[PDB]
């Protein structure tokens, strides 16, 4: 029953357009039942299993068509699925793969106190297996580690483990947080830590990346006469404003009495 | 993923989403709080497939929250849903609070004599008058009066003083201890006046009764009026002990003037 | 609850008294 | 007012510190320390 | 009577808060 | 006559209880109820420690006018479980003494936790909790008296809750408790509050545990006031729970701080499994900070049993050895997963490195590029710079790095003198100080 939603599992979706059509079809099955409104009628939840294996292709194409709003809704969908404590669940190895992915995408988001949650959120998928699970937890002990230097490990580390898009993403996330440092003539060359956005001596594509808005992230003085950094310095004139602390501090001594 | 409902523009969604927030507003109370301002624009948005059921959601975010004020605004949103609830465990408390901030503001606007008195929230104004019928149907002559003064609306007070309509202890010298606990002359000479006229309406009025009306309200004419009535049925007993009552419990004054009433 | 939970918010005001006398044994 | 609740959850130590600091170390055992610095 | 009592709570407080606010007054006047 | 001494001390340290908490309730608000009622919940955990008898001494406590000394002697009579805790009530209402009513049924209920069933006889005491928790939820919302019962018997339902959770911690988990706890937060909105709410949270926080860490960050915007913090226990725990949830969301320096000021209010024994605990959370929040504890200056032997594991997983991040760190994670992984900090151990593996970079910046003023890269055995000396960047972090002396003869600079703070560059320094820390003057505010307010 419900067929379409699973009828173009095996075509799973090469057009955009089947995937907007299989919303529709969800729409019309949020219609028939809320998603989990209450624990009861196990049954209906048994059709919510049917409902989670389209959903978690239905993400895959999300990720295909690169979609981000339509992707964090099924995403939060597919976690609350998760969520339902349908104990009658089966094991399912779409899910265990797309929770590793999930975990990879909260990287790509830079949510990382979310990305600790997540490893946290599976401590049995942790453990020491569930490879898919296991290629984020170990790209998170390179990210405090400093993805730019183990990156081109990372990139390597799997050619395919149903993360092909989401390795794609990670590119896309290369971390640039190393900006903050001298760079052009003053270092003239950053591809020693092999993060993308530096690697590359002095080619134009590590220009783009060295030069993009004039220099990388494109605010604060140019790196090439950059003073290290910001050098915003300090003073000792706050002593006046510290003046205007001290009134208040003491006055308050006094005004208790 | 509350949010996720949200953020599909679909109408039966919408739906779904209030539906699925009042199912379980304790389980999230942070989701509903990170989504308080989308749930805003829908409680206010007319187009909203239910704007009162996200209204009611939206007490519901308040639910951990002790805003009274929050709530009346929910109220507005809900229109009929928020009475609807006419009695809800922590609603009710919510109800109650409003009804609080509504007798303030009826205070407020009592205290205002020259008109242009802020109106009450209609919404607001209709819970509060149906849990007031709720307390003229439990009967208490002191839960009717419970919000009769509150609102400091005469209106309300005559449906308080009929109550559930034994009105025995109230058709009495129920003005005496409301006299004693009063803060405000002028709302209290409005109370008092209307009081000895239903005092009047039973069809007989206690020279004791009416007795806060001679004196209190002072009126030389009302008096006179009384004692006219006393004369016309001949009832010298009962004038003879209200005109010395008159004299012992209050000064000249008006009192002179009655005698000048009577005299020509 | 409204008229008959709120007179016991002021048993809570009831406290101030406790206060009052602490202050007038300053007093003396 | 015992917590409970988390059960399911000098003449052997101020040393302690110390010992531990060298414990790795000191295999030298200072005179071998002496022997490198004849050595240097 | 519950109404009534709320009005009759609320007195004690308004009259205790007025009468405090005076020990407080004579006694920073002691101080002097 | 051994066996009936037991009772006749019980039944005497119950009647007293009672008697305090009923005179005291018939006179004067706020001093009516848990003025000695917290010194009786003492003296319940101690008749709790000492020990059916106590069933017959709780059957018909009160009838109408006082014969509570004849009743005492009716209960010498019996002498010379379910039934027995509805018993009093079927038996005679008490006509008078509402808060005593909800003492009286807290007594029979400590016996049967005392049973420890684990059984539906303990679920049954939980029914007459249920019962009693109704009395309460009537106290003021239907009876419209003083909160005696809310200043006195929400600690009772305190104490309920905890017997709830042990018949939940038997089974699995109710959350409708804590919403039930949600309604007891609805009535700490109203004129009297309790900080019961956040304990029962702390609870609901351990259930979810490592699957949802949503109910800590729910607990962060859930954090109201309630800062009398009146046992100061409770706000142990709240702090215990408070610097467990920043530790696993990764701000491991304020959860050390939190920790410390939780371990500082153990006034209860916690002797075995229980300080040890709080004392395991702070040293690997440290450890994670990557500043190096020595175990010395505590050592709890209850907690050094439990730090076998540790203390060697100390002395594996001293060393430079990753194999001894290696054999200690695997054969001291187990007590550590039990504790719930393992997550914090799996990441602490990467943290190594962080504890040289630290005790270099306060060992070398300006150290060599090439030194560090000898000290933290990098393999490479661009490595080393990576490194070098990493070590900055935060929270620590500019680096200032020349990158190029300079190399590691790392020039500390300078004119750290409590002079004018620290004036805001050594005076910030005087305000506070100052600011504990409140003290002297504070008691003078309570004759």
């Amino acid at each position: 029953m419900y067929e379409q939603l699973k009828g173009e599992w095996n075509r799973k979706s090469p057009n955009l357009s089947k995937c907007g059509e299989e919303l529709g079809r969800l729409k019309l099955v949020l219609l028939e039942l809320n998603f989990l409104p209450t624990t009861g009628t196990k049954l209906t939840k048994q059709q919510l299993i049917l409902a989670r294996d389209i959903l978690e292709i239905g993400a895959q194409w999300s990720i295909l068509r690169k979609d981000i709003p339509s992707f964090e809704r099924y995403m939060a969908q597919l976690k609350c699925y998760y969520f339902d404590y349908k104990e009658q669940l089966p094991e399912s190895a779409y899910m265990h793969q797309l929770l590793g992915l999930n975990l990879l995408f909260l990287l790509s988001q830079n949510r990382v106190a979310e990305f600790h949650t997540e490893l946290e959120r599976l401590p049995a998928k942790d453990i020491q297996t569930n490879v898919y699970i296991k290629h984020p937890v170990s790209l998170e002990q390179y990210l405090m580690e400093g993805s730019y230097n183990k990156v081109f490990l990372a990139k390597g580390n799997i050619p395919a483990e149903s993360y092909t898009f989401f390795i794609d993403i990670l590119l896309d996330t290369i971390r640039d947080e190393i900006a903050g440092c001298i760079e052009k003539a003053y270092e003239k060359i950053l591809f020693t830590e092999a993060t993308r956005i530096l690697f590359f001596n002095t080619p134009k594509k590590m220009t783009d990346y060295a030069k993009k808005r004039g220099w990388v992230l494109g605010p604060n003085n140019y790196y090439s006469f950059a003073s290290q950094q910001q050098k915003p310095e300090d003073t000792t004139i706050p002593s006046t404003e510290l003046a205007k602390q001290v009134i208040e501090y003491a006055r308050q001594l006094e005004m208790i009495v | 993923g509350i949010i996720s409902l949200l953020d599909e523009d679909e109408p039966q969604l919408k739906e779904f989403a209030l539906h699925k927030l009042n199912a379980v507003v304790n389980d999230f109370w942070a989701e509903i709080s990170e989504s308080v301002d989308k749930i805003e624009v829908l409680y206010e948005d007319e187009g909203f497939r239910s704007r009162q059921f996200a209204a009611l959601v939206a007490s519901k975010v308040f639910y951990h929250l002790g805003a009274f004020e929050e709530s009346l605004n929910y109220a507005l949103g809900a229109g009929d849903l928020f009475n609807v609830n006419d009695n809800s465990e922590y609603v009710e408390t919510i109800i109650a609070k409003c009804i609080d901030h509504y007798t303030k503001q009826c205070v407020e606007n009592a205290d205002l004599p020259e008109g242009e008195k802020k109106p009450i929230d209609q919404r607001l104004e209709g819970i509060v008058n149906k849990m007031f019928q709720r307390c003229l149907d439990d009967h208490k002559y002191k839960q009717a009066i419970g919000i009769a003064l509150e609102t400091r609306r005469l209106d309300v007070f005559e449906k308080t003083i009929l109550e559930s309509n034994d009105v025995p202890g109230m058709l009495a010298y129920s003005l005496k201890l409301c006299m004693s606990l009063m803060q405000n002359k002028q709302f209290r000479n409005k109370v008092l006046r209307v009081l000895v006229k239903i005092y009047m309406n039973l069809e007989k009025p206690d020279f004791i009764n009416v007795c806060q009306c001679l004196i209190f309200l002072d009126d030389p004419q009302a008096v006179s009026d009384i004692l006219e009535k006393l004369v016309k049925e001949d009832n010298l007993l009962m004038a003879y002990q209200i005109c010395f009552d008159l004299y012992e419990s209050a000064s000249q004054q008006f009192l002179s003037s009655v005698i000048q009433n009577l005299r020509t | 609850y409204l008229s008959k939970i709120e007179e016991l918010q002021l048993i809570v005001n009831d406290k101030s008294q406790n206060l009052r006398r602490l202050q007038a044994q300053r007093n003396e | 007012m015992s917590e409970k609740k988390q059960p399911v959850d000098e003449d052997n130590w101020d040393d302690d510190n110390v010992e531990d600091d060298f414990s790795n170390q000191l295999r030298a055992e200072l005179e071998k320390h002496g022997y490198k610095m004849e050595t240097s | 009577d519950l109404y009534s009592r709320y009005k009759k709570l609320q007195q004690e407080l308004e009259f205790l808060e007025v009468q405090e606010e005076y020990i407080k007054d004579e006694q920073k006047n002691l101080k002097k | 006559p051994p066996p009936p001494a037991p009772q006749d001390v019980e039944m005497k340290e119950e009647a007293a209880t009672g008697g305090g908490s009923t005179g005291e309730a018939d006179g004067k608000t706020a001093a009516a109820a848990a003025e000695h009622s917290q010194r009786e919940l003492d003296t319940v955990t101690l008749e709790d420690i000492k020990e059916g008898k106590e069933p017959r001494f709780v059957l018909r406590a009160l009838r109408m006018l006082p014969s509570t000394s004849r009743r005492l002697n009716h209960y010498v009579l019996y002498k010379a479980l379910l039934p027995f805790l509805e018993e009093p009530m079927d038996t005679e209402a008490d006509l008078q003494f509402r808060p005593r009513t909800g003492k009286a049924a807290s007594t029979p209920l400590l016996p049967e936790v005392e049973a420890y069933l684990q059984l539906l006889v303990v679920i049954f005491m939980m029914n007459s909790k249920r019962y009693k928790e109704a009395q309460k939820i009537s106290d003021d919302l239907m009876q419209k008296i003083s909160t005696q019962n809310r200043r006195a018997l929400d600690l009772v339902a305190a104490k309920c809750y905890y017997y709830h959770a042990r018949v939940y911690e038997f089974l699995d988990k109710l959350d409708v408790v804590r919403s039930f706890l949600h309604a007891r937060l609805r009535t700490a909105t109203l004129r009297h509050d309790a900080d019961g709410q956040a304990t029962l949270l702390n609870l609901l926080l351990r259930n979810y545990l490592h699957y949802s860490l949503y109910d800590q960050a729910e607990k962060l915007v859930s954090k109201s006031v309630f800062p009398e913090q009146a046992n100061n226990n409770e706000w142990a725990r709240y702090l215990y729970y408070t610097g467990r949830i920043k530790a696993i969301q990764l701000e491991y320096s304020e959860a050390r701080r939190t920790m410390t000021n939780a371990l500082r209010k153990a006034p209860q024994h916690t002797a075995v499994g229980f300080k040890q605990t709080v004392h395991k959370l702070l040293i690997v929040v440290e450890l994670l900070l990557g500043e190096i504890p020595d175990r010395l200056q505590f050592r709890q032997p209850s907690l050094k049993r439990s730090l076998m594991p540790y203390f060697l997983l100390t002395q594996a991040v001293r060393t430079g050895n990753l194999a001894k760190f290696n054999q200690v994670l695997d054969q001291f992984g187990e007590k550590f997963q039990a504790d719930g900090t393992y997550t914090l151990i799996i990441r602490l593996r990467h943290n190594v490195i962080k504890t040289g970079v630290r005790m270099i910046s306060l060992s070398y003023s300006r150290i060599s590029l090439a030194d560090i890269a000898q000290k933290l055995q990098l393999d490479s000396p661009e490595d080393a710079e990576f490194i070098v960047a990493k070590a900055i972090r935060d929270g620590v002396i500019e680096a200032s790095i020349n990158h190029e003869k300079g190399y590691v600079q790392s020039k500390e703070m300078i004119d750290i003198y409590s002079t004018r560059e620290p004036q805001l320094a050594f005076h910030q820390r005087i305000s506070f100080c100052l600011d504990i003057h409140n003290m002297s505010v504070k008691a003078m307010r309570f004759p």
